[PDB]
């Protein structure tokens, strides 16, 4: 049951930014 | 005579796999010679690779059938038909 | 070769082994009816079914 | 023109002909048959 | 269902869509996992639902359905 | 069952007689496949 | 506006399964209706078949556990399928590294 | 140009001896052999002539 | 100019309209004729059972069908062995091209 | 459909590594159900089997009891 | 009565694209029947007769 | 006693199911109501229910 | 542009064939001229002839 | 601007599982044999036949 | 080789294009 | 170099599979009869299954 | 998926701390 539906946004626009300090 | 023919189809079938496996050796012999022609780019290989001869197991239905039939006559009563399913 | 003309036909190789299709299979059934070892009834019924 | 103006309003719902399995009325036959 | 790709009037936007429905895509494939979840206690169910029927079946029915009549003999 | 299997005999006589003119295509199949190879032969290679 | 026209997924719209079966209860109309015969009073001196499969049930249940064995061993293999799957999108995304340094 | 070799082929004009029209003559010789109205032998003469 | 109106590619056809309306029971025919004054004392006892041993060839089937369940959770385990030494073989592939 | 005519990809990287794993846990479900539907048919059937020889001698007692 | 529904087959080879040799001129414009809901008051009002 | 359910005869409703010619040059007339016929068909349902 | 479907529906049947107990299925066994292709295969000669 | 029928299976096509009532009727099996069972050295000969067209181009 | 192509593309549906077809007549002709 | 194209025709992927234990139908009837031999059967099929 | 992944969070900052 654990989870739905939504962590990718948060996780992707959080290591995306790591990735674009770079 | 049953297991004749339609072993003799699957013989077919068997062959008709080798034999389309032939036809995709045709195109991937293609493949690499336009790519050695190239030579470098169509490159051509493989293989089944990864699990691809499986844990196929199957180990079939290796059926020892001993009809033990313990003659103190007939209708009294021992028809053991021990079917032993081994899977080897 | 400039590859063709063609004879692949059946001239008498269709005329098969095709009877009409029919064996002149004659189906006699003579149905001898006897009784108290005497014939009673001799029924000769044909039927000359295709086959 | 051809064209949203010529409107494609092709919303896809797919006509689903529900396959029941059930013959009017064959639920239920009260049988009064107990030919004692 | 017939989803319509009409409203189409004509590479940062190719890969923001590449991205945008996998952010729909994760989202649908946690809800999928989640109903996978109710497939899951389904199938758990119906062994204890098949293994419910054989104990009903067998230990108090068909075990007492025989002894019962052995003793009468 | 020997009344079928007698009539049966004089099936193989015809089934033989259509089967010598399958071979017969069979063997004109061949002699087109060779034609059909010695084509092939010059029409990669010209 | 050059556009491609929008076709769409309606062989999902077409989900015709008309299936429908034998749904009723005792074929033939048949329950145990009452035998009762000529009141023949023989004795029976009772030789008795004893039946050790007076539901012998556990047994039952257990073919339903000779298959929840399976269950079990089949929801691993789909776990570990799914596992091999999971690194399979592993060498796609070393296939991409092996793209960029070549 | 020497063609006429192929001739795709004369796999043949086939008036092969393929037939049974050619009639198969089923000449059914029931000979039932009956002493005083019983039948003691049926013999069933097929000759199955095949023209 | 391309050869594709959007979506043509895949169009996934759930369109398998069987239908087995095929009866799969069968009336097992019983008869009770009325059992008359059986005074006949000449019913000879016999109580002969029950093999059946195709039922332990079934038990047996369940038995390798499951030790198939299980050579395919192995052979998938290896398989997953198989997709890590390619895992391997593209980090070790890029690396070479590092190199 | 007869056509004739690297920030945003960083975040097209991060979520097809999530939707690997989402493919991961779509593909166990793949798993899940290879397996239970194998043992559902075991479970269906080995009181069949084992039992179903068992049981049977069981009943051929009771059979030669009369 | 065992009932199988008929499947859902409509001209899915339609909108190959939509047309533009007239294209969608859209008349839009919105606020209608809704008379729907009135019909599932007469629903509801022969309701009220089976409910009586 | 036999009574025949004989004479359910359910009506087809085949309408064109296209806008105005081609893709269309009009959308706003098509008549947005036909949810009140399957609610005419609960209607007919619960009348029925009633009438029964 | 040649939209043109060259692929044309070679239509199928196959009905659910009952039990064919009646015996009156004569055999015959025509095939297979064809002709035509052996005149195509001396198209393949003259036009290889005309290549020469 | 060409594009055409990229289409696999006209009409959604596929050999469908056909079985009927289980008639037991005998057929003492009059053969047709096929020595066309891929006279497909033929084919690749009508291949040979437009390789041999195509050294002669 | 555009009519080499065209030759090959063709010659197994001329020559064995009418043995084949004798081939198959007689399986036809066998049932 | 190279065009070369050896590869699996179904030979380095191979079904398993292995049946024909003998079914060894050995019926065998008798049939004593109000305590005399009426009957001495001995029957011995091979099925291979 | 309840693995929202820390193991690529952690990743990310090295293979960043390492461009």
């Amino acid at each position: 049951v654990s989870k739905p539906d939504l962590t990718a946004a948060l996780r992707d626009v959080r290591q995306q930014y790591e990735s674009v300090a770079a | 005579r049953l297991q004749d023919e339609i072993q003799n189809m699957k013989e077919e079938m068997a062959r008709h796999l080798r034999e389309y496996q032939d036809l995709l050796n045709v195109k991937m012999a293609l493949d690499i010679e336009i790519a050695t022609y190239r030579k470098f780019s169509s490159l051509n290989l493989r293989e089944t690779n990864l699990d691809s001869l499986p844990l196929v197991d199957t180990h079939s239905k290796r059926t020892l059938l001993i009809k033990t039939v313990e003659t103190r006559d007939g209708q009294v009563i021992n028809e053991t038909s021990q079917h032993h399913d081994d899977l080897e | 070769p400039n590859f063709s003309s063609l004879n692949l036909r059946e001239t008498n190789l269709d005329s098969l082994p095709l009877v009409d299709t029919h064996s002149k299979r004659t189906l006699l059934i003579k149905t001898v009816e006897t009784r108290d070892g005497q014939v009673i009834n001799e029924t000769s019924q044909h039927h000359d079914d295709l086959e | 023109g051809p064209g949203t103006a010529s409107r494609p309003s092709s919303s896809r719902s797919y006509v689903t002909t529900s396959t029941r399995t059930y013959s009017l009325g064959s639920a239920l036959r009260p049988s009064t048959s107990r030919s004692l | 269902y017939a989803s319509s790709p009409g409203g189409v009037y004509a590479t940062e936007f190719k890969n923001t869509r590449t991205n945008e429905k996998v952010e729909l895509q994760e989202l649908n494939d946690r809800f999928a996992n989640y109903i996978d979840k109710v497939r899951f206690l389904e199938q758990q169910n119906k062994i204890l639902l098949a293994e419910l029927e054989q104990l009903k079946g067998q230990g108090k029915s068909r075990l007492g359905d025989l002894y019962e009549e052995e003793m009468r003999e | 069952d020997v009344d079928n299997a007698s009539l049966a005999r004089l099936d193989l006589e015809r089934k033989v007689e259509s089967l010598q003119e399958e071979i017969a295509f069979l063997k004109k199949l061949h002699e087109e496949e060779i034609q059909e190879l010695q084509a092939q032969i010059q029409e990669q290679h010209v | 506006v050059t556009t491609s026209t929008r076709t769409y997924s309606l062989g999902s719209a077409l989900r015709p399964s008309t299936s429908r079966s034998l749904y009723a209860s005792s074929p033939g109309g048949v329950y145990a209706t009452r035998s009762s015969a000529v009141r023949l009073r023989s004795s029976v001196p009772g030789v008795r078949l004893l039946q050790d499969s007076v539901d012998f049930s556990l047994a039952d249940a257990i073919n339903t556990e000779f298959k929840n064995t399976r269950t079990n061993e089949k929801v691993e293999l789909q776990e570990l399928n799914d596992r091999f799957a999971n690194y399979i999108d592993k060498v796609r995304f070393l296939e991409q590294q092996n793209k960029i340094l070549l």
